[PDB]
């Protein structure tokens, strides 16, 4: 069987992949292009947002203002994508414009506006693509906005790194993508401060993963050498993995808090993020994992070492996070500050120390931040629990989720496989399948969604999306075949006398119609065993069990 | 897209007299009506001005249906033979695209 695929229509590029929950259309974000899919991966719509005359160095873009230094038609990489249901419209961001974001209609794509003129409607000159993430959250009018998170390539003055925006109903409206509180004093955003970059040249975030849970925002973010590592002057640059939180409803910014992130293998340091993926548990994993149904779990990878962000090693750690563990780590970590005890440490945001001042507080998870002891760093870096880890070949993305309580997961690798892991700390075991749907000669991209039905999951590369199911258990003739092989998915449907899925067993969960286990198949025996060439028509007896 | 009725017609509403001094950097704000967003495959917005000394082309924005704006800009046009010297404009997008001019509004260069 082959795996259903599109090609890079433009077969020239690709960048982000997103799913619309309910439609199951993949929209497709590229470079000069963003594509809107079947199921099937048949090309829907192609718009092009591609090749412009400009130039990154200059500010306010032609359009707006005239600029002294010479335009080349350059490539528009889209940075990020997201959907915006009420909405009924995708926000595709892109760069090239000092990063203007644009409105694409969620049926045909057609442009329902680009908002350029204001300085807020550029969000960054960098280029990157991937460095960018953030999330759209929405509720009835009168109360909403987007997050969003980027590098500024050290231009702290043009552009926040993280920032609380305003999405209006009209893509028209000259408001969008203006901040949600803007005071003289202080406004939704944080910047970049000048000081941080003349003593640290090359200083900036970028920005991996995002995700909402319960009423926050967290973002996986990549920072530079603030001491860490140690170093007098500027030479070489290392980076920190660390996690960003802020509460929804904080107008003020407050509530930021920023801890390092990693885990470590037998003596051995996994430092930096390429992906992660928030998810549930199921009932396996959690019981075992001691949580409520609706607690949170998330799954990352990380590359050994703090060496190279551009080109990462081939060493890679798929590591957990409880949501609860972290949650408490950042409890832990105000309820301290709250104490008086120590400075905020926070590097890159305040170059001088400021300390902790102690207060009378109820210390709880909703606690969204106070004007003094603002915002704050973190000492003890959070440390996950590995899974499995791959020498040969680095993993660069993961997805995973509930099926049957059985937790599993997705890995891409850099040779363009995916790896279906059942994680059975709680349970008991280790990976089971890998495949080879996507590109046999080079890697996958984080961007890697379940389908809305979960019956396949979307495997994006540089060149190619494609369509992997989530086991193939068909190729199995025998019960004992079957359950032999061992991974997870497969069960013997008795009746059927074919080897699949509990939920492509029909009646499986009726008494003995399923086997899981070898014992349950099949067992036979025949009476007369042996019978004699002479003999003819011999009557037999068959046990069956 | 569709239109059914003229008075949703693209077009270009009159304001006050548009007074332009030559050798001045200016911009020349406009309204209008129903103006287009422009689709995939379709560029932006223009001013074009007819002079026949010279014909500047200033790209402009468009900010919502109804309104325009060329980017700052200074004309001029040789001779100095005459003061004030009307001129017409066309508004066009995606190149070729002119939007209709009712009123036939010039722009006087003085």
């Amino acid at each position: 069987p082959s795996f259903v695929t599109f090609r890079g229509e433009p077969a020239e590029g690709f960048n982000h992949l997103v799913v619309d929950e309910r439609t199951g259309h993949i929209y497709l974000g590229a470079v000069n292009r963003i594509y809107k899919l079947s199921s099937d991966l048949k090309v829907l719509v192609t718009h092009q947002t591609g090749p412009d005359e400009d130039n990154p160095k200059c500010y306010p873009p032609r359009i707006v203002q005239t600029c002294n230094e010479p335009l080349a038609s350059t490539n528009n990489v889209n940075k990020m994508l997201l959907i915006d249901y009420k909405e009924n419209r995708l926000i595709a961001c892109g760069s090239l414009y000092q990063g203007i974001c644009k409105l694409l209609r969620l049926e045909d794509l057609f442009k329902l506006g680009e908002p350029f003129h204001k300085k807020e409607h550029y969000l960054s000159g960098v280029n990157e693509s991937g460095s960018v993430f953030g999330v759209i959250v929405s509720y009835s009018n009168f109360d909403d906005k987007l997050f969003i998170a980027t590098a500024v390539d050290g231009k702290p003055e043009y552009f926040p790194t993280i920032s609380s925006r305003k999405l209006t109903k009209n893509s028209e409206a000259d408001g969008m993508f203006a901040y949600v509180f803007h005071d003289e004093f202080v406004a939704s955003m944080i910047k970049i401060p000048s000081d941080t970059f003349t003593v640290i040249p090359d200083f900036d975030i970028y920005y991996v993963y995002g995700f909402s849970s319960g009423n926050f925002v967290y973002f996986l973010t990549l920072q530079p050498e603030m001491v860490s590592p140690p170093g007098s002057t500027t030479k070489e640059q290392v980076y920190t993995s660390k996690l960003v939180r802020l509460c929804k409803e904080d107008t003020a910014f407050n509530s930021y808090v920023e801890v390092p992130i990693g885990c470590e293998r037998n003596g051995v340091e996994y430092r930096l993020l390429q992906a992660a993926y928030l998810s549930k548990a199921g009932a396996v994993l959690g019981r075992t994992l001691g949580v409520r149904p609706d607690d949170d779990l998330l799954f990352t990878v990380f590359s050994k070492g703090q060496k190279r962000k551009m080109k990462s090693l081939d060493e890679s750690a798929l590591c957990i996070f409880i949501l609860k563990q972290i949650n408490d780590r950042i409890k832990d970590r105000l309820q301290s500050c709250y104490r008086g005890e120590g400075t905020l440490d926070l590097a890159w945001l305040k170059v001088k120390d400021i300390p902790c001042s102690s207060a009378l507080l109820t210390i709880d998870d909703n606690f969204c931040g106070l004007d003094m002891n603002a915002p704050l760093g973190v000492s003890e870096m959070v440390r996950g629990i590995p899974v499995f880890t791959e020498d040969r070949d680095r993993m660069t993305s993961v997805i995973a989720y509930v099926y049957k309580n059985h937790s599993l997961a997705f890995v891409g690798t850099k040779s363009g496989k995916l790896k279906k892991i059942r994680v059975d700390g709680p349970k008991g075991n280790a990976l089971q399948y890998e495949t080879v749907q996507v590109v046999d000669s080079g890697p996958v991209l984080r961007d890697m969604a379940f389908s809305k039905d979960h019956e396949q999951l979307y495997i994006m590369s540089e060149r190619q999306l494609t369509r992997v199911p989530v086991e193939s258990c068909g190729q199995y003739r025998s019960c004992g075949e079957c359950l032999g092989s061992g991974d997870p998915h497969c069960g013997w449907c008795v009746l059927h006398n074919t080897c699949t899925r509990k939920e492509r067993c029909e009646r499986s969960r009726e008494p003995r119609r399923f086997a899981s286990e070898m014992k349950q198949c099949v067992r036979l025996t025949v009476h007369p065993n042996n019978i004699s060439v002479s003999q003819y028509n011999v009557l037999l007896v068959l046990e069956t069990y | 897209g569709r239109v059914k009725l003229p008075e949703d017609c693209p077009q270009l509403l009159r304001v006050d007299k548009i007074l332009v001094p030559v050798e001045v950097i200016k911009p020349i704000t406009l309204k209008a009506k129903n103006l287009p967003q422009p689709q995939s495959g379709q560029r932006g917005y223009e001013c074009i001005l007819n002079i026949q000394g010279i014909e500047q082309r200033v790209p402009a924005l468009r900010f919502n249906s109804s309104s325009v704006q060329c980017q700052n800009t200074s004309y001029s046009y040789e001779g100095m033979e005459i003061n004030n010297l009307p001129v017409e404009l066309t508004v066009v997008w995606n190149g070729h695209f002119n939007i209709d001019n009712p009123a036939q509004n010039k722009v006087y260069l003085y």
